[PDB]
């Protein structure tokens, strides 16, 4: 690096684009190729100077790094998205605009070789039933436009080596407090000057640098075209669906697969997942979100054991594109319901047969549960931190947090549901209801030690658990809002929120410190309410008692209720129980979130109402 | 210019045969008739008006200037992109590099404001505003059904405000001599005012300065580059710098009634984005002003301000 210039990288849309899915995979498609670009754009400038320049996120040792560069023979773990869609790295003045100009083209182009890829894959496997002339008109500009414009890759930069007054370049940028003040005194101390180098208020930096980056990304992505009239993708419904401008509605169902028309986008979404498996022989282990349900209490693998030969017998005979490889095509057609819904009397035994499995091994879990976690002010703990050296203390951060997400978040979820990204601070995972709490609560205790009553460094998160039948866009919508505007919303924040939205439309928010978890997965109240309708009336009556504060005060009703509903096998027991509950309460609503009293009993004993749901958790 | 107000409610079709009464008594239903009443809909005045709707045409004779919708408080605007969550604090621009930049001070959280409080904010007179005057809108549930089940949200609204710029159809007329109209695409119907004025929103006095901005009320389509080069020659000044502040780029569908097909995919900056200027010599910053594509289907509004 002959003249330092310390650079930022940026790509956008993101959640818009992973929430435009229908299934699991698309979803995990989505999250995945986006690392990849960022891995596209991260290439070029390990090229030009190695990785020992990239200051965030740590490549050392990035899956994608070990196996697309230096070429290794890494396992599944590269199917985990690992790398954020913002990076910083330290590059020559000279350089710069050639390499901005660079990690565009790569990733321009790179979508363009995926989309004909794709176009190519699409018609060769019939998800697009087309002419031999149309399969190029599949190919034309209109179509290529709109896969060269989805994504906006920024780049901004600044010299390093650069002088200017520090105190007039944080203050024109809007930065000047009395604590940077202060901070930039001890520095016109070091230097005898005020007329430093960029580089000597680096923490600064990062932060002005982030602002002139964010202007120059709302610039770019706005500098859009317009699009031909017709019918829209039927996944995002936002862009043109191939061939969208050639048929009416009915015909340009007809040419494609399961009659959804797709756009370019949504195409190379489709199409992503079989690109990575004759890229590295590897996929997904559960594809499906009902794959991740079944995996409540281990209902999948049971009946498996007890009737997984036979439902595929029965299966094939109903039908033989029901079977494959002699499994279930679907995951849900392990649901009676799937049946009746989705040769008659060959139909009836599949019906009854399973309808027989659920009353000896209990009927299949329906729900499961996305986890969106996130770092607490990331932003200003990490500068504090930095608060020629500095970046160095950067990069040490930065790989601390790379390990933490490459290795100890990986170890929690093992192969206990689905986790498709985590980069650094940041987690999406998929998880069966019955491992939710105690995944995120591991993934926050791990952060803790890795980063060490009143910890300065936090992880807040959403925890949304939905039906199957749920559309992903809106789910993904939700568990964001949790994090987003109930958890980070919080004073001090380090907060989990979870919601339970039932099929009916029904929708419950508990907000709560990590440590209601352990204090309840250890309770007497968590056993007793499970071998109990007593706890629905129980969990009913206290809520009725604070619609408003009770005139006796809480404790008082607290403990009345406890005695109206918590019963021993006699006197001695009864006792010992009512004063253990009430105790347990207790120490819960130390836990709860909330302005008074009187919210924290509600929040408890909303969260005691979705985690004793029935339908939930069978 | 005249000013058209709405008042949606939502259409329930009841049957005189139906099977058990016990349901809609336990909910106290009550269907009272309503005599001498004028209904009509949206796509049956699109009346004559047939002479200021082109057939085939994209935009109509008459120009919407904006549509601004209301609670039981007033009319109510997307808090601007630039008032970020503590408090909600007002952040103006900074510099760096000879380039204005939003200095960072936290997460912007989405929100309504009162045009009390939008009004204060384009005269440059608001520092911040307490969180109990940020206002959040529920959303409304519906199970939709096209003419599959679907999911239809939208804002809890209790008024429709749309301004228009009548050439000469008569407008302010024909919408007089009704009550009520259907709406487009809903099973919605609405009570309609209107009166001959325009509002006052649009009849500011900014005065003149250097350092100008513009509240994107209503989506404005077209790229940045273009809406601050269509802003220089309608102002007949010449901008030195200038910072959007915005979210993402919102997709703009529509139905093209002559094809029989939907309209081409557009992208525009959502409301409550804010363009801030700095001109090279002073402007008279106008009220409001209409900018980019399909201006007459009431894209485009925004309200000029300032700032220092
Ligand atoms: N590849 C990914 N897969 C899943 N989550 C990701 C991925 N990349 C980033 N993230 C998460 O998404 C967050 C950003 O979401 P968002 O949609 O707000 O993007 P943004 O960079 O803020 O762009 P915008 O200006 O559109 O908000 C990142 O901070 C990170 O937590
Ligand atoms: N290791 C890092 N080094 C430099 N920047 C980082 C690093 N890790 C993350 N970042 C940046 O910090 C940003 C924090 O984004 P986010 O939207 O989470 O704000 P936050 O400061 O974490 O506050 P909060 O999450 O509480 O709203 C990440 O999106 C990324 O842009
Ligand atoms: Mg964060
Ligand atoms: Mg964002
Ligand atoms: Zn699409």
């Amino acid at each position: 690096v002959k003249d330092p210039t310390l650079l930022r990288i940026k790509i956008v849309p993101v959640q818009p684009f992973i929430a435009n899915s229908r299934k699991q995979l698309d979803l995990w498609a989505s999250s995945h190729l986006l690392s990849m670009l960022m891995y596209k754009a991260l290439e070029v400038i390990v090229d030009k100077f190695g990785p020992e320049h990239v200051i965030y996120p740590s490549l050392r040792d990035q899956p994608f790094f070990l196996k697309f560069y230096l070429g290794e023979n890494i396992g599944d773990e590269i199917l985990v998205a690992n790398l954020p869609n913002k990076a910083l790295a330290i590059v020559s003045g000279k350089e710069a605009e050639k390499i901005e100009e660079e990690i565009k083209k790569r990733i321009r182009d790179f979508l363009l070789q995926l989309y004909r890829e794709a176009v190519d894959w699409a018609v060769e496997n019939g998800v697009v039933k087309v002419d031999r002339s149309e399969k190029d008109s599949m190919l034309k500009e209109a179509y290529l436009k709109i896969v060269r414009e989805y994504f906006t890759v920024s780049i901004t930069w600044v010299s390093l080596s650069e002088k200017e007054d520090i105190y007039q370049v944080t203050e024109n940028a809007g930065l000047s407090d009395e604590d940077v003040k202060k901070w930039l005194k001890f520095a016109e101390k070091k230097e005898n000057s005020r007329v430093l180098e960029r580089i000597a208020i680096y923490p600064l930096l990062v932060k002005i640098l982030d602002s002139l980056g964010e202007r120059k990304v709302t610039e770019e992505r706005f500098e859009k075209s317009e699009q031909l009239k017709g019918w829209k993708c039927h996944v995002c419904g936002e862009n043109l669906a191939i061939f969208g401008d050639m048929y009416d509605h009915d015909n340009l169902k007809s040419l494609w697969l399961d009659e959804e028309p797709l756009c370019p986008m949504c195409l190379i979404k489709r199409y992503y997942p079989v690109w990575i498996r004759s890229k590295t022989g590897q996929k997904i282990r559960f594809e499906s979100v009902v794959d991740v349900a079944l995996l409540y209490k281990n209902w999948r693998k049971i009946f498996d054991e007890k009737y997984g030969k036979d439902l595929v017998s029965k299966a094939r005979e109903v039908s033989e594109d029901f079977v494959k490889d002699n499994m279930l095509v679907d995951s849900d057609l392990y649901y009676s319901s799937t049946w009746e819904s989705g040769d008659e009397e060959k139909v009836k035994e599949v019906v009854d047969f399973l309808n027989a499995a659920y009353k000896e091994i209990g009927n299949p879990p329906k729900y499961y549960a996305i986890l969106v976690m996130d770092g607490d002010d990331m932003g200003k703990v990490i500068s504090g931190e930095v608060l020629y050296s500095t970046p160095q203390v950067h990069v040490a951060i930065s790989q601390a947090l790379a390990n933490f997400s490459i290795r100890e978040v990986r170890s929690v979820v093992k192969d206990e549901g689905l986790l498709i990204y985590a980069g650094g601070d940041d987690v999406l995972a998929i998880l069966p209801v019955d491992k939710a709490l105690e995944v995120a609560y591991k993934i926050r205790k791990e952060f803790g030690k890795s980063f060490e009553l009143l910890p300065g460094w936090k992880l807040s998160a959403g925890i949304l658990i939905v039906h199957y039948k749920h559309p992903l866009y809106d789910a993904l919508e939700k568990a964001r809002d949790l994090l987003n505007n109930k958890a980070k919303n919080v004073p001090g924040k380090d907060t989990l929120a979870i919601g339970l939205l039932k099929r009916s439309g029904s929708y419950y928010i508990s907000l709560v410190g990590w440590e209601l978890i352990r204090v309840f997965y250890n309770s007497e109240l968590r056993k007793k309410l499970l071998e109990e309708g007593v706890g629905k009336r129980f969990i009913y009556h206290v809520l009725r008692e604070v619609d408003t504060w009770p005139k006796v005060g809480i404790d008082e009703m607290l403990k009345f209720e406890v005695i109206r509903h918590i019963r021993g096998r006699n006197k001695e027991e009864t006792k010992e129980l009512r004063e253990k509950i009430y105790g347990e309460i207790k120490d819960l609503l130390e836990h709860v979130r909330g302005n008074n009293e009187v919210e924290k009993v509600r929040g408890l004993f909303t969260f005691l109402k979705i985690i004793t749901d029935a339908e939930v958790f069978p | 210019m005249i000013e058209v107000t709405f008042t949606p409610y939502d259409v329930l079709l009841f049957r005189e045969s139906r099977p058990f009464d016990a349901g809609s008594e336990s909910v106290a239903r009550s269907i009272i008739p309503l005599p001498q009443t004028v209904a009509g809909a949206i796509r049956t005045l699109l009346k004559g008006l047939k002479n200021c709707v082109g057939v085939g045409e994209e935009e109509p004779e008459f120009t919407l200037v904006g549509i601004a919708i209301g609670t039981e408080k007033g009319r109510i605007y997307p808090l601007p992109f630039n008032i970020i969550k503590s408090f909600y604090k007002v952040v103006n621009p900074g510099r760096f590099l000879g380039k204005l930049i939003l200095p960072p001070k936290g997460k912007y959280k989405s929100g309504y404001v009162t045009e009390s409080i939008l009004e204060k904010y384009l005269k440059g007179e608001l520092k911040e505003v307490e969180e109990n005057k940020v206002i959040r809108i529920e959303k409304e549930k519906r199970i939709g059904i096209k003419l599959m089940l679907y999911t239809v949200e939208f804002l809890r609204i209790e008024k429709i405000y749309a301004w228009i710029e009548d050439p000469g159809c008569g407008i302010k007329d024909i919408l007089s001599s009704y009550e009520f109209l259907t709406l487009g695409g809903e099973s919605r119907v609405a009570f309609v005012e209107v009166d001959d004025k325009t509002p006052d929103i649009f009849n500011r006095e900014l005065g003149s300065t250097k350092k100008a901005l513009f509240y994107f009320s209503t989506p404005t389509i077209g790229k940045v580059g273009e809406i601050v080069q269509e802003l220089e020659k309608r102002l007949n000044a010449k901008i030195d710098d200038y910072l959007l502040v915005s979210s993402r780029p919102t997709a703009i569908s529509g139905w093209d009634m002559h094809e029989k097909k939907p309209k081409g995919t557009k992208f525009a900056i959502p409301p409550g984005s804010v363009l801030f200027v700095e001109f090279k010599e002073e402007v008279e910053v106008p009220p409001y002003i209409k900018l980019g594509k399909l201006k007459k289907l009431g894209y485009g509004l925004a309200l000029g301000g300032i700032w220092e």
